[PDB]
RNA sequence: CUUGAGUCUCGUAGAGGGGGGUAGAAUUCCAGGUGUAGCGGUGAAAUGCGUAGAGAUCUGGAGGAAUACCGGUGGCGAAGGCGGCCCCCUGGACGAAGACUGACGCUCAGGUGCGAAAGCGUGGGGAGCAAACAGGAUUAGAUACCCUGGUAGUCCACGCCGUAAACGAUGUCGACUUGGAGGUUGUGCCCUUGAGGCGUGGCUUCCGGAGCUAACGCGUUAAGUCGACCGCCUGGGGAGUAC
């Protein structure tokens, strides 16, 4: 199936509830019988300009190779979960598992 | 009578007039002067030295509630820029930062059609 | 700007006009001497307005004129016509030729004084003059020849080509007469309504006037006047134009 | 603009064998498939103009095809527009 | 030019920082492609880039924000 | 920190920036045809230097 | 029959189209807050706006529109045209290496459909801009040129119109015929790697040989050399006008 990368923030005063979070979504790509190749973290960081006069919120990413239909339903998700502030759903070429740039700086 | 000292101060220049008005820190204005209060009109009200002039007027209003800190911000496509922020030094204050806030659109509305001249 | 320079023109004008006593004859923009003397000639005595003050003091100096004229040195656009009615007996024959920036300004002047004039004869510019008489259903007609069709009856007199002007322009030009209805063909309730329907209507003319006129009035108002909402605004003459400008004017 | 399994399905049902591809059968029968999916686009998409231009160029393919083998063998043309329901 | 063309040869970027860093004025705009060197490939992948890293706050629009 | 040679920075600043010209140039709206003109009249005006 | 035509397998580049989300600038507007005599506009004025607080500047909110920069002598598209970002559907193209069909081809009167900008139709929307209009100025006059306003329109869905210097002013398809400098996008081989260097398609720009051309110029992407079909012209006006 399609895959592809799916890059979001949560708010910094929701960071808590994000492995709750990383939960619902891989549990869904499972249920999807989709599979995952990347999961990450990269803190609290502070942003460039303001997301709604935020600060420092907290950034994760996937890569899925997820059924086209689950996408749509997470992704959703993220207009029903306000602790989600922003996300970004890419149709990339392959699955990846090398780690982010954001990860291997560390 | 108020004595307070953090201070903003905002040029705002145009080929008809330069207004400049100081602030606090919270962007409150504390006063403000322009060139065509300053008295020039038509042609004058928009030259280097009605912006000087402009300045020196703001500086006289801020004598009254602060002098010690100013952090100056530029806006407008007018004449003068240096001409009233070098009035600005007259009574010199400590200021570093500078750039325009100018308004750029990233490809915004339509602007007014061209004058036929 | 423009005054005529050939004979047998001029005289065809003149003699078309023909300007005798028993008329209360006043020319407005007496011009170049040529076109102004055989007027002030067949009449015995004759008013005039020119809204130049050295033109007014060549011609008031010229012994064929000035004792032969009374003679105005004013913009006419200020001139109280309906006291000159009054001063000459009767209603004017008011006429002659001008740079015609003025012609729109004349026209509202001259009705202005419907009743304080007998008639009107002046030389305009070949499209005005077309749009001035055009019938309803023509491009050439809209809002200024309605309300010109409205104030008088419209008719050409003769047409002239453009090299018999002094200055010749490239744009040849009419002579026009026209006359004041005796009474109003069609009666109007006002005429303030008129003027802002037909401005409504020609700012709007490529659409339906349910999309012009019907912007005011209803649909079921148009069609119960008769009129067929679907039409586009040169379609409609005066007749109905008058009638929807009663209708606003009762029923508001 | 069709997938590789639909595709086999297609060329192992219409097809001499695996190793035909583009016999006329072949050709016909995936371009129908293609133009029968396309309509469930345009009934959403109708003011996608650009996309039926495709749409007109296959289904004239189609035809062109068709009166060739028709000319070429009745037998196989009219078993194969049967197979397929065409001249529907 | 083929230091600048061995860049593009060697990868095809978006999330690494530090390299988009070396084709931004400081005011957040684009570098055009003569002055990065890089041929327009790239310059393509870098601007598709560079946009998905301002809608994540990444780098900002302008040097305001 | 001179004054004026922060000034001299800011100066420079503004020209990297090239702010003035922005806002002089997007002073009017334009027919796209005639930029599209004067751009191409610009590209031979240019191109004539090349040949020597 | 396989050389034309065309299918398949694997890749590639791309503002191609359709549908749906979403972002940062920006303007205007509203709501405060600080604040006060001006602002605004022009050549200068005036009309305009402000002591009911404008202008300015801070915050918060609204709404409609458009995508700064990349961006190019650059890509895609039949042409008209296509440019923030992501998703969803979807068209075409080009290269690779085979495999497969087996002349299935080209052109095309009528026909059918797509077709800028303007305008129309039906119902929404209306930020900014702006025919018409309105008012202030300018001018011998000024209808213009200037300014302050401003409706239609500009936007959207769904109909219509069917024209543009809709022009490469250059019909479509196929073959051939010196070179040269670029651009762009695949690909092979060599790479000592990484740069390189031999190739090799596609697209595309500018020079220019021969030849052609009234001349200007065109010139392997012909306006050269030619084959098939289609469209069109037959002095200037009257007139793309009448009927
Ligand atoms: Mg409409
Ligand atoms: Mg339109
Ligand atoms: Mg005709």
């Amino acid at each position: 199936m399609r895959h592809y990368e799916i890059v979001f923030m949560v708010h910094p005063d929701q960071s808590e509830q994000v492995p709750g979070m990383i939960e619902r979504y891989t549990a869904a790509i499972t249920g999807a019988e989709g599979k995952i190749h990347r999961l990450e973290d990269w803190g609290r960081r502070q942003l460039a300009y303001p997301i709604n006069k935020l600060h420092k919120a907290h950034y994760v990413l996937m890569n899925v190779e997820a059924p086209q239909e689950v996408i749509d339903e997470l992704e959703t998700t993220f207009r029903f979960n306000d602790a989600v502030i922003r996300s970004m759903v890419m149709r990339t070429k392959h699955a990846v598992t090398e780690a982010s740039p954001m990860v291997k700086a560390k | 009578r108020k004595q307070v000292s953090d201070g903003v101060a905002h040029i705002h220049a145009s080929f008809n007039n330069t207004i400049v008005t100081i602030t606090d820190r919270q962007g409150n204005a504390l006063g403000w002067a322009t060139a065509g209060g300053s008295g020039f009109r038509g042609s004058r009200k928009s030259t280097p030295f009605a912006a000087q002039v402009a300045a020196e007027r703001c500086a006289d209003a801020v004598k009254e509630y602060g002098i010690k800190n100013l952090e100056v911000m530029v806006k407008g496509p007018g004449p003068g820029r240096e001409s009233t922020i070098r009035a600005l030094n007259a009574a010199g204050f400590r200021i570093t930062n500078i750039t325009d806030v100018t308004p750029i659109p990233h490809n915004g509305c339509r602007p007014p059609k061209k004058r036929r001249v | 700007q423009n005054f005529l320079n050939d004979q047998f023109v001029i005289d065809s004008i003149v003699s078309a006009i023909n300007p005798q006593k028993g008329q209360a004859m006043v020319e407005i923009g007496p011009g170049l001497a040529a076109l102004t003397e055989p007027v002030g000639e067949r009449l015995d005595q004759l008013t005039v307005i020119e809204l130049d003050r050295d033109l007014a003091a060549r011609l008031q100096t010229h012994p064929f004129l000035g004792p032969k004229l009374t003679i105005y040195q004013q913009d006419a656009m200020t001139f109280n016509f309906g006291e000159l009615a009054e001063k000459m007996g009767q209603p004017l024959r008011v006429f002659g030729n001008l740079p015609y920036n003025i012609s729109t300004p004349l026209m509202f002047h001259l009705f202005s004084y419907t009743d304080a004039i007998a008639d009107m004869h002046f030389m305009l510019q070949k499209e005005v003059v077309n749009r001035l008489v055009a019938g309803p259903n023509s491009k050439a007609y809209g809002r200024l020849s309605v309300m010109a069709q409205y104030y008088c009856n419209v008719i050409p007199v003769l047409e002239v080509p453009p090299s018999a002007f002094t200055p010749p322009p490239k744009v040849d030009s009419a002579v026009v007469r026209l006359v004041p209805h005796a009474t109003m063909p069609h009666p109007v309730k006002d005429v303030r309504v008129l003027s802002r329907i037909t401005t409504e209507a020609f700012n709007q003319r490529r659409k339906t006037i349910r999309n012009s006129l019907g912007n005011l009035f209803s649909v079921e108002v148009l069609t119960g006047m008769g009129i067929d909402p679907a039409m586009r605004a040169e379609n409609i003459s005066v007749a109905q134009y008058c009638q929807m400008a009663n209708y606003l004017a009762e029923n508001a | 603009s069709l997938s590789t399994e639909a595709t086999a399905k297609i060329v192992s049902e219409f097809g001499r064998d695996a190793n035909d591809t583009g016999s006329t059968e072949v050709q016909v029968a995936l371009l129908t498939a293609q133009i029968n999916h396309l309509q469930g686009h345009f009934a959403e998409h109708k003011k996608d103009h650009h996309s039926r231009r495709g749409l007109l160029r296959m289904v004239s393919q189609r035809r062109k095809l068709l009166d060739y083998l028709k000319r070429k063998d009745v037998a196989r043309y009219t078993q194969l527009i049967e197979r397929l329901g065409l001249r529907r | 030019f083929c230091r600048f063309t061995a860049e593009g040869v060697q990868e095809i970027d978006y999330k690494d920082i530090a390299t988009l860093k070396n084709y931004i004025t400081e005011s957040g705009k684009i570098v055009p492609s003569r002055i990065t060197g890089t041929r327009a490939k790239y310059q393509r992948q870098l601007a598709r880039a560079i946009k998905r890293a301002r809608y994540l706050s990444l780098l900002p629009y302008t040097d305001r924000h | 920190e001179p004054f004026d040679v922060a000034l001299r920075r800011f100066k420079r600043s503004c020209e990297k920036a090239g702010v003035l010209a922005e806002v002089r140039r997007r002073e009017f709206y334009e027919k796209p045809t005639t930029e599209r003109k004067r751009a191409k009249a610009s590209a031979v005006k240019r191109h004539a230097k090349k040949l020597a």
